[PDB]
DNA sequence: TCTAATGCGAGCACTGCAGTGCTCGCATTAGATTTT
């Protein structure tokens, strides 16, 4: 069908059409199915969008949005069950979607009382016949009926009511043969199941001039000139003995001598296909075409059936010709029935000038081709079509007047939203530019797990000092109890109670209650070693907060005023006058790599650092030096040793496993008011160590105050030449490699990007693994 | 003429036999051969239908076919009135020669009621029915998590990665799909436990896993003391070292006492290269001492006991998973392939209380004998279906088997070779009293230098432990070959130190067009320069593929290779799901983006931003309406939108109606996508892609899913899951096959093999059952346990062997020319690796190096040196070694715009403005009713609707009557009811049709003057028949052109003969009376045309003429004429 | 996730306060990467 409509054949076809595929039938089956799996939402809008259920006289166009929007909250709200039986925007948002299930739930539910009630067939079947009348699908259908008229199609349109009668004749056999007999919707549906699967489409009748596509078994043909056979593989042709039936072709054989004659079925069959291949070789007067296809509908390998060569024995030196999609193969005869109608003219055309390109020699007849297309009328289509023959993805860098109304008069940078963009120009603009949403699901992100553990963490906090308590003074018992009440708390505020949802989830509660315990007792271990007492704590930065966001002024009228969130500042003094270092809770393990740091794609701790710093001196008057960023990674460990250990030790190993990842500055006291546990060795708090000579490891990752003030300016001119990229509208496409890894990991915006390395002037802008130093000296450089 | 091997494998019987068939040993045509035979023989011939031939492809089962199938002919031309060899041509269709499953299914579909299996039940890929795997699984976790039992929580904090549960649910799968290689899973899941029941009183030295603990120590106290004793030819201390070594050679049996001894005791050049090997010992050791000696024996023991309770509870999950798993299938009717071994499995025994049911007597009565080919890949399962329909125990028996071990690279799928290799060596190279063994040495279609090549390398690799056979004579390959004595046909190794790939994949290049430039010709047939084809480059892996491909067709000839996924990154799927989702759920910000940017429609960034503005805060699809709306229709952007809006209007309404395939092709079509995708580079694989999304929707619909939403997710797992032109052929060495070629380039010899099997926290082996790590979820703390460690060293060297016959199947199916191309840092020092381990007399290189391999390199560097000690150098093999450092217009700008400037100019033109004819009577119907389906011109069920009749019903009812109504007399009201109830009696008249009858509107008709007139005349008849052809015109005025006659048929109620002429008659039941006067002239027209017609098919066909027509109506009883 | 695999810092032996190799130990850091 759908070649011959392409190639614009017409035909008539010997078998009939399916009707499982039809409207009706679906919401009958749909909304069975809603009241079976208890109203799994994919089921109810299977019904809803048969639109049989949509309000009447209502526009439609509406109505099919309103459904769509109620779909995306069912998805991430897992709306399901009972939940369907029981100021600006919210309201024309929370409403429409109160109006699009108040004409949704009340049939189809009272539907589900009617059916569960009754008792016997004849009082099922009634309860579904009225769900559809209430529903007025007849007035509807045959709404619809119009539609495919005015549209050019009848036969689509006489289908309609067609199918009516079919599901009517349907129960009516069934309250026939077992209207009185008792029964529930498992088998009930079953068979109703099996009776849609069997509801077929009046066959289409034959029109005066067509070409006759049919079996090769009962098919009747007369006056043929040309016959083509399709299929000509071998296990297909004479075909294998098929296996069905109550009784085996042995059975059968054995009645047989008995006296008894039944139908051939078995192996007798075999022996007529013979006869029926016969037939159909000696149908045609004028021509005969035999065919058989190489490959599978996947790709698997075919051969000719034992008729093909047979029937190479009896013409021997018949050749056999070439059916291929690819032109080139064939002579510039054969090339000139590929012409046939303009689409496919087109279509084999624009890939004839491609492997042309390729330095391929092709033939003129698509020359010719061309030209004609290019005379006509339609000119346009054919133009865009062959505009694939050079199709680099580009991007048309934005303009003035749109990145200004777009982006606004202050570009608000957060230190993520300057990250996404160094990461990938064009990520930003979906993101930022283009305010593209993914859609929302039940399922609980990686991410949103981390918002809980601060929150929590936050909360334990104002309940020490509400004891007047600090973690120092906290206890294994309390660690415990404290960490949990926590999650309590928060539990059923998170992620639309997702952790109520089912019971994998509550299980996954206490599961992230043992790690904040665990989590709390690492930082009174923490807070009893280290000298370093919080003082500022989730730092309000830019917008409204504790602190003005930090503004970039550049050239072109640019204005960045960025705000963000700073997770802990610690402070501590020493001889060297005030120390102040930052604190941010991780998931995953490593915190900074300085080589990352190069190009922008992290930030934020060293951002942090310098309004710290920097606003240090008015804040709480007096300056400060940088003593380093920490990264505290957040989990519940698993150590692997090889050698025994008593619970003494094992302590030892879960405590070492949280040492903080980050950069340090390189002094001897620095360290010890981070760990004053340590005196020499390694520190298990901090990466750090100490020689007999109290001078510090080469293994520290500690560095002087110049290589702070370094990178801290560094990350400015980043903030700089990448915050005024944004408003020159620059929206190109440029991924990274580094190391050996990209940005396109999980990016989401990979589909809209349409990134293709083989297609020329795309690329991966490659960045190098670098020793911390050789991105150091790198920097030392650029002023 | 046959070898007297191949002859052995054609003529033997009375046993079973075993054909070791080397690579090009023609077992096919020699497997042909014998069935030829005992089909077609002088002495006592057998039926096809009394074999059964299991291949492992439908294709070499139907190439199987045809070579018989021409054999047969050719002995049928000798003896031309063979009735037995011509009926065998008649049952190659009917005879049993296919794949295990395709045999399986025979069995199922026959003897489907023994078992609990739905006969038309279906087979889901292996997609659909994970995807059902997923969902039982998900139903299973949550009905444990909701029981709340102790010991689940246990496994699940033990196993999975708190923080998510996600990792339980794919050990249960791996476990449960593991089982089903076995005969009896449950059992075999039983038989879990019975390793970890053990005590401190325990004895380790026995249980069955320390087979393998035994002999790792083995080889790496041997490795260290073989690696010390050179360092004392070099010429102290390392006799301290080699001495206290033998004192743990000595102990190497006793376990606790190496608890005791390992743990406690343990010229510039060659000078500080024989410190090295003193480290070999301290690295060995100190791996040796961590192993199994950082814990006591004892101790060992206890974190062994302690997991039992766990090891029990994650069983009982995997048996419940299995149990769900089942009963879906049952529910949906449908089997996986497993399923088909084991269903038939299940019918071919019959245990009460194990039998061989009679469902397999029957096979073993049917086939006289049963022909297995690639018998090396056999599971268990297959082989016990084997068994089973094999009649006779081995010594005897029709149990034919044929492949070889060293061609067994398939274990990843947990196929068993050591079932062949065991009966390999059961077996004796003559028949007596045991099962005939014979071996196909020659190669009949290689080279020499291949084989010896071969040959060269696998007899210093291929033994022990590693090649778990034994490479040997009448193991090795024999030269069968007529093949022209010619040079360069040296086998050459290019040793090469991301671009990795590409430094490689240049040297390839390279020689290719040396080839191709410079003569080499391929090979009574003639020579044959290179034509692209005849070369092929075998890759262990698909990363670098497509990397490869890209510079080798960067000059020259392209590449083609089979690429199986990146699929879903392919940037035209992306976009085509993309408008698929927009279809399913038009506010989806992201995927309606990458439509509007995709070529499809082609919006600009500017145009896409200038969208947004309309509307900042809604979702970016009413952001696009919003932009329509208002807008102003000159604007080119608001065309792209507008007509993008209208496709997908006509999309969401057509999907409602058809299906995902047709929805698929119709926006194909529609936005011509798949078109333009043909004219970008690459644009061929880029079509395919294209198009096997609507196949994968094609398969889609034969699910047990249906609609669109449906589909999305199907595809959306399949992502976060699973997933004759003259060309260099780029392929996987696994892909290689029966396959052959010319030429073959071997690459990536110097990349690591994948061991990454061996490290989780778990472990699932055959023999030894599971195992898996000591994990204490309370302590936080965990450890490789005993068995685990060993099921490692194991599966270790069974990787390797499987690696190394990879290595075999490479090499072999190379007929001319063989390259070998690997990659390094450091050429020399590997070369003196080399040299360390290529010392060793006696061929095989040392077990233990062999072990240490990780890179083909490692396997290929070290045989490879000492050759070029006296038959190893002077071994007629050939090489050549490459040290490589590594480092060394106008149309189209026409076509831009407009068009350029033929041979077919003229045709072109007159094919594209053509038309059919006959076209605009290619729609119309050819038969049309007037009142089979092969014809053209809000009901209520009857068990809700009224008790009555309808006003349609009652008019046939009345009809009926009138045309059984005798017309010999006037009937009175009487004599019309006696009509009525006949027919009722006889069935052409339903209850209610009779009582709503009305008698005297029937008998009216006859006191008329037409009815008096119809009584008397010469003749009559009713309900008559025909069919009118009418030029198509005469009908359907609209159409205008052609002429063609189309069948008018109808039914003409009656016919009377008169005297004066031929009359014609109808009743009609249409309602009146509600005078009859005005009624008259709407009637006259409502029936006008019907008659006429009537008249028309009588006056044309009958050649007579119809003066008058009579038209007779119930309510009231009229006439009219016309 | 997960083996190799270098670093760095001292402790010890090997020889002549004291130096030099050697070795061990502890950690972070690469560097990796399937077949149908
Ligand atoms: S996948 Fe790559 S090209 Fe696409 S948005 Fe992300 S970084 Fe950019």
């Amino acid at each position: 069908k759908e070649v011959f409509a392409d190639y614009e054949i017409p035909y008539f076809i010997d078998g009939k059409a399916s009707m499982l595929n039809h409207p009706l039938i679906e919401f009958i089956r749909s909304s069975l199915d809603v009241l079976k799996g208890n109203w799994r939402y994919e089921a109810v809008f299977r019904c809803v969008k048969t639109e049989l259920l949509f309000p009447l006289n209502e526009p439609k166009a509406k109505v099919r949005e309103q459904v769509d929007q109620l779909e995306n909250y069912c998805i991430a709200y897992g709306i399901k069950g009972d939940r369907w039986t029981k100021t600006d925007q919210e309201i024309e948002m929370e409403n429409m979607l109160n109006d699009t299930r108040d004409w949704i739930v009340p049939p189809l539910f009272q539907l589900q009382k009617r059916m569960k009630k009754a008792k016997t067939v004849q009082e099922k079947a009634e309860a579904l016949y009225r769900y559809l009348e209430e529903t007025d699908v007849p007035l509807k259908l045959d709404q619809e009926r119009q539609r495919a008229e005015d549209d050019g199609r009848i036969i689509e349109a006489q289908q309609h009511q067609q199918a009516w009668d079919a599901v009517i004749q349907l129960l009516e056999e069934f309250v026939e043969m077992m209207g009185d007999d008792e029964i529930s919707l498992d088998l009930f549906q079953q068979m109703i199941e099996a009776g849609a699967e069997s509801l077929t489409f009046s066959l289409i009748p034959p029109a005066l001039d067509q070409v006759f596509v049919g079996n090769m078994d009962l098919s009747r043909m007369y006056g043929t000139s040309c016959t083509f056979v399709l299929g000509a593989n071998d296990g297909v042709l004479p075909a294998r003995p098929d296996e069905n039936g109550v009784l085996s072709d042995d059975d059968r054989e054995w009645l047989k001598t008995i006296g008894v004659e039944l139908s051939s079925g078995g192996r007798e069959r075999l022996l007529d296909e013979h006869f029926l291949i016969y037939m159909a070789f000696s149908s045609p007067s004028d021509r005969l075409y035999v065919s058989y296809p190489i490959a599978d509908a996947e790709g698997k390998t075919l051969l000719p059936s034992m008729i093909v060569k047979r029937l190479e024995e009896l013409f021997p030196h018949h050749k056999e010709r070439l059916l291929t999609n690819e032109p080139e193969q064939v002579s510039d005869e054969e090339q000139l029935m590929y012409v046939v109608n303009k689409s496919v003219a087109q279509s084999f055309t624009a890939s004839q000038l491609r492997l042309w390109t390729r330095e391929y020699d092709i033939s003129d007849v698509w020359w010719s081709t061309y030209n004609v297309l290019m005379s006509e009328q339609d000119r346009l289509q054919s133009k865009k079509l062959f505009s694939s023959l050079f199709f680099r993805n580009e991007v048309k860098q934005l303009e003035r007047s749109v990145s200004r109304q777009l982006y606004g008069e202050r570009i608000q940078g957060s230190v993520s939203r300057m990250e996404t963009f160094n990461a990938c120009p064009f990520s930003h603009f979906a993101s930022h530019g283009l305010h593209l949403k993914e859609r929302q699901f039940f399922k609980l992100e990686a991410p949103d797990i981390g918002q809980l553990f601060h929150s929590s963490l936050k909360l334990i906090s104002d309940r020490l000092r509400d004891e007047k308590l600090d973690w120092r003074d906290l206890t294994k018992e309390q660690c415990e109890l404290f960490s949990y009440d926590a999650v309590e708390r928060l539990a059923p505020k998170l992620q639309k109670e997702i952790l109520l949802s089912s019971n994998r989830h509550y299980y996954v509660k206490e599961k992230l209650q043992k790690i904040v315990t665990r989590v709390s007792g690492i930082l009174s271990e923490h807070a009893k070693a280290s000298g370093f007492v919080p003082i500022g704590l989730e730092l309000g930065f830019g917008g409204k907060g504790p602190l003005p966001p930090l503004t970039f002024q550049l050239k072109n009228g640019c204005t960045m005023e960025l705000v963000g969130r700073i997770d802990r500042v610690d402070k501590a003094e020493s001889s060297k006058g005030l120390l102040l270092r930052i604190v941010a809770y991780k998931s995953s393990d490593k915190g900074l790599d300085l080589a990352e740091v190069y190009y922008g794609l992290a930030l934020q701790m060293l951002t942090y650092l310098d309004l710290s710093i920097t606003h240090s001196a008015d804040w709480l008057g007096m300056r400060a030096t940088p003593a380093g960023v920490l990264y505290f990674h957040i989990h519940d460990p698993m150590i692997q040793s090889n050698l025994p250990l008593g619970l003494d030790e094992i302590e030892q190993e879960i405590f070492k496993k949280f040492k903080m990842k980050g950069l340090l500055l390189g002094d001897q006291e620095v360290v010890r008011l981070m760990d004053t546990t340590l005196q020499e060795g390694r520190s298990n708090i901090i990466n750090a160590g100490l020689k007999k000579d109290g001078s510090l490891r080469s293994d520290s990752a500690a560095v002087g105050e110049k290589e702070f003030d370094l990178l801290t300016k560094h990350v400015r001119r980043t903030f700089q030449e990448a915050g005024e990229q944004i408003t020159d509208g620059r929206v190109s496409i440029e991924p990274y490699k580094m190391k050996n890894k990209t940005p396109c990991t999980y990016c989401a915006f990979k589909s809209v990007c349409q990134f293709d390395e083989s297609l020329e002037e795309n690329e991966y802008r490659p960045l190098k693994a670098e020793k911390d130093k050789t991105i150091l000296e790198w920097i030392k450089k650029e002023a | 003429t046959w070898t007297d091997d191949q002859w052995n494998a054609i003529v033997s019987t009375g046993q079973d036999i075993l054909v070791a068939a080397a690579a090009g040993s023609g077992k096919t045509a020699v497997l042909v051969e014998r069935m030829i035979r005992k089909i077609t023989a002088e002495e006592n011939p057998i039926d096809v239908d009394r074999l059964l031939v299991v291949t492992f492809t439908n294709a070499s089962a139907a190439e199987m076919k045809h070579r018989i199938a021409e054999a047969l002919e050719k002995e049928l031309v000798q003896r031309p009135g063979s009735l037995h060899i011509r009926r065998q041509l008649s049952l190659l269709n009917r005879a049993s020669i296919s794949t295990l499953h395709s045999f399986c299914l025979q069995v199922l579909k026959k003897y489907y009621y023994l078992i609990d299996l739905d006969p038309g039940f279906r087979i889901a890929d292996q997609t659909e029915g994970e995807l059902i795997g997923d969902e039982v699984l998900d139903e299973l976790f949550e009905d444990e998590y909701a029981k709340g039992e102790k010991a689940f929580f246990e496994l699940v904090d033990r196993y999975t990665t708190d923080r998510h549960d996600l990792d339980l649910q794919f050990l249960v799968k791996q476990v449960y799909e593991y089982s089903r290689s076995h005969p009896n899973p449950e059992a075999w899941l039983e038989s879990f436990v019975h390793l970890y029941d053990v005590s401190e009183k325990s004895a380790i030295e026995e249980l069955p896993f320390y087979q393998y603990v035994k002999e790792d120590i083995a080889m790496v106290l041997n490795g260290a003391k073989e690696k010390l004793l050179r360092a004392l030819e070099l010429t102290d201390n390392f006799l301290d070292d080699l001495a206290q070594i033998d004192e743990l050679i000595q102990h190497q049996d006793d376990f606790s006492e190496l608890y005791k001894r390992v743990p406690a005791v343990s010229d510039p050049a060659l000078l500080d290269e024989a410190t090295d090997l003193r480290n070999g010992a301290k690295k060995l050791l100190e791996k040796l001492k961590t192993d199994y000696f950082t814990r006591s024996p004892e101790q060992h023991l206890k974190s062994l006991a302690e997991m039992k309770p766990v090891i029990e509870t994650l069983v009982q999950l995997v048996i419940s998973y299995g149990k769900r798993f089942e009963a879906a299938k049952q529910e949906k009717s449908i089997i996986d392939f497993s399923d088909l071994e084991h269903y038939c499995l299940a019918i071919l025994t019959a245990e009460n209380d194990r039998e061989p049911s009679e469902a397999a007597r029957f096979y073993q009565e049917q086939f006289h004998e049963v022909l297995v080919d690639e018998y090396q890949d056999t599971n268990l399962v297959q082989e016990s279906i084997l068994q089973l329909v094999t009649s006779g125990p081995e010594e005897t028996g029709n149990l034919f088997m044929v492949g070889d071990v060293k061609q067994s690279i398939y274990r990843f799928r947990l196929a068993e070779p050591l079932l062949f290799l065991s009966k390999y060596k059961r077996f004796t190279e003559s028949g007596e009293g045991t099962g005939r063994k014979i071996d196909l040495n020659k190669n009949f279609r290689s080279r020499a230098d291949i084989l010896d090549s071969t040959n060269f390398l696998f007899k210093q690799l291929m033994g022990g432990k590693i090649g778990e056979v034994d490479y040997d004579e009448q193991a090795e390959l024999k030269l069968g070959a007529a093949y022209p004595d010619n040079d360069e046909t040296e086998t050459e190794l290019l040793l090469i130190d991301l671009e990795t790939v590409q430094f490689e994949a240049k040297a390839i290049a390279k020689e290719i067009r040396k080839l191709i430039s410079s003569p080499f010709k391929v090979y009574k047939k003639t020579h044959r320069n290179i034509q692209y084809r005849d070369i092929v480059i075998l890759l262990r892996s698909m990363p670098w593929a497509p990397q490869i491909m890209e510079e080798l067709r960067a000059q020259g000839i392209p590449v083609y290779a089979n690429l199986t996924s990146g699929y879903f990154e392919a940037v035209e799927v992306a976009v085509a799901l993309s408008v698929l989702k927009v279809i399913d759920n038009p506010y989806q910000d992201i995927p309606l983006a990458s439509v509007l940017r995709s070529p499809i429609v082609g919006a600009d960034e500017n145009e896409l931003s200038l969208i947004r503005l309309e509307n900042k805060k809604a979702p970016y699809y009413e952001a696009m309406k919003d932009y329509l709306a208002a807008g102003d229709r000159s604007d080119e952007l608001y065309q792209k939108l507008n007509t993008f809006y209208g496709h997908l209007q006509k999309w969401r309404a057509f999907s409602k109606n058809h299906s995902v395939s047709e929805l698929i092709w119709e926006v194909y079509r529609d936005t011509k996508y798949m078109d333009y995708v043909g004219g970008m580079p690459g644009g061929k694989q880029r079509q395919a892609n294209l198009r096997v999304l609507y196949d994968r929707a094609r398969q889609y619909e034969s699910t047990a899913f249906r609609g669109l939403f449906r589909f999305l997710r199907f595809i959306e797992r399949m992502q976060e899951r699973g997933d004759q032109e003259d060309v260099v052929r780029l392929m996987t060495i696994h892909s290689s096959k029966g396959l052959e070629f010319p030429v073959v380039f071997v690459a990536g010899l110097g990349r690591n093999f994948n061991m990454m099997d061996l490290n989780k926290s778990y472990l699932l082996d055959k023999e030894l059952g599971f195992g898996t790590k000591y994990i204490h979820p309370q302590l936080r703390i965990s450890y490789p346990t005993l068995p685990l460690i060993a099921m490692k060293k194991k599966m270790r060297r069974e990787l390797l062997s499987e690696e190394l016959r990879v290595l075999y199947v490479a090499l072999t199916r190379a007929k001319e020319k063989l390259f070998l191309i690997g990659s390094c840092k450091d050429h020399q020092k590997q070369l003196a690796k080399w040299q360390a381990s290529a010392s060793q007399t006696d061929w095989l290189l040392p077990e233990f190096d062999r072990y240490q391999a990780r890179t083909y390199l490692d396997f290929i560097g070290p045989a490879l040196a000492r050759h070029r000690h006296a038959d190893i150098s002077g071994h007629p093999a050939r090489f050549a070694v490459q040290m490589i450092h590594s480092y060394d217009s106008e149309r189209l700008e026409a076509i831009r715009r407009g068009e350029p400037v033929f041979a077919f100019d003229e045709k072109a033109r007159e094919q594209l403005s053509w038309t059919y004819p006959h076209q605009e009577v290619t729609q119309i119907r050819t038969k049309q009713s007037v009142s089979d389906e092969y014809s053209g011109r809000y009901r209520r069920p009857a068990f809700m609707m009224k008790k009555g009749l309808t006003a349609a019903e009652k008019g046939t009812a009345m009809h009926t009557v009138m045309q059984h109504i005798p017309l010999s007399h006037v009937p009175s009201i009487e004599e019309a009811e006696q009509t009525v109830h006949r027919l009722y009696e006889k069935e052409l008249l339903t209850e209610e049709q009779k009582d709503a009858i009305d008698i005297e509107e029937i008998v009216q008709f006859f006191h008329t003057e037409i009815g008096g007139q119809l009584i008397g005349a010469k003749w009559k008849d009713r309900e008559i028949p025909f069919s009118l052809a009418l030029p198509a015109k005469e009908i359907y005025p609209d159409a205008h052109e052609a002429d063609e006659p189309l069948l008018v048929q109808g039914i003409i109620d009656c016919l009377y003969e008169t005297e004066d002429g031929l009359y014609l008659l109808a009743y009609k039941s249409d309602r009146i009376e509600g005078g009859f006067e005005g009624a008259a002239p709407i009637l006259k027209k409502r029936y006008e045309t019907q008659i006429q017609l009537y008249t028309k098919a009588v006056e044309q066909i009958a050649k007579t003429k119809v003066k008058g027509c009579a038209l007779y109506f119930f309510d009231g009883g009229h006439i009219l004429t016309l």
